[PDB]
């Protein structure tokens, strides 16, 4: 049966697939939070520069 | 604007620590893309060796 | 030099946002990307178990 | 080898994939060292701008 070299690739890409699909979410979860966070610096720029 | 210089360094340093962990994160996409690629290669000769 | 850091600034941000927003398409690329691999190797192990 | 030829149409998709995330990922790390260069621009200016 040569679904042998089948099933040993195919193993490899289901457990490396998984650990992209949880980095994909945890970059998803730093961005939106960044974006927020930089949106504030951005109030604070505009700030300083009426100040000056 | 000693006030909002100082929060701005703040946010600055705790915004440059989550890109650094998203830096990491795609380094950890990157290395493990290493090994998906190799197997699709492999994947492609057992199928020409047996169609 | 008040005027000039916080026009460098501002446009330092600008650069980041923009740069930013392109992360986010490529992460959502990426994130349609990896639905594709996952039900041609859930769709390939359905094979392994056929035959 | 018609089960050979199932695992070919599964196998393309896979490729074909791979190979677009090969790049997205190299577009992202780019985009990332860019954004850290800015980063330390801002950190650098805002320490002279205080002191100023």
């Amino acid at each position: 049966s040569h679904m042998k070299d089948v099933q040993t690739e195919t193993f490899s890409v289901a457990e490396s697939i998984e650990e992209i699909s949880k980095a994909n979410e945890e970059i998803t979860n730093q961005l939106l939070g960044i974006s927020k966070e930089m949106d504030n610096i951005s109030t604070r720029i505009e700030s300083i520069s009426a100040s000056v | 604007n000693a006030k909002n210089a100082e929060e701005i360094t703040n946010s600055v340093k705790e915004v440059n620590a989550r890109l650094q962990e998203i830096s990491a994160s795609t380094e950890e996409v990157t290395s493990r893309v290493q090994t998906i690629r190799e197997n699709v290669q492999m994947l492609k000769e057992i199928v020409a060796r047996y169609k | 030099e008040n005027a000039k850091n916080a026009e460098e600034i501002t446009n330092s941000v600008k650069e980041v946002n923009a740069r930013l927003q392109e992360i986010s398409a490529s992460t959502e690329e990426v994130t349609s990307r990896v639905q594709t691999i996952r039900e041609n190797v859930q769709m390939l192990k359905e094979i392994v178990a056929r035959y | 080898g018609s089960h050979m030829k199932d695992v070919q149409t599964e196998t393309f998709s896979v490729a074909e994939s791979i190979e677009e995330i090969s790049k997205a990922n190299e577009e992202i790390t780019n985009q990332l060292l860019g954004i850290s260069k800015e980063m330390d621009n801002i950190s650098t200016r805002i320490e002279s701008i205080s002191a100023s």
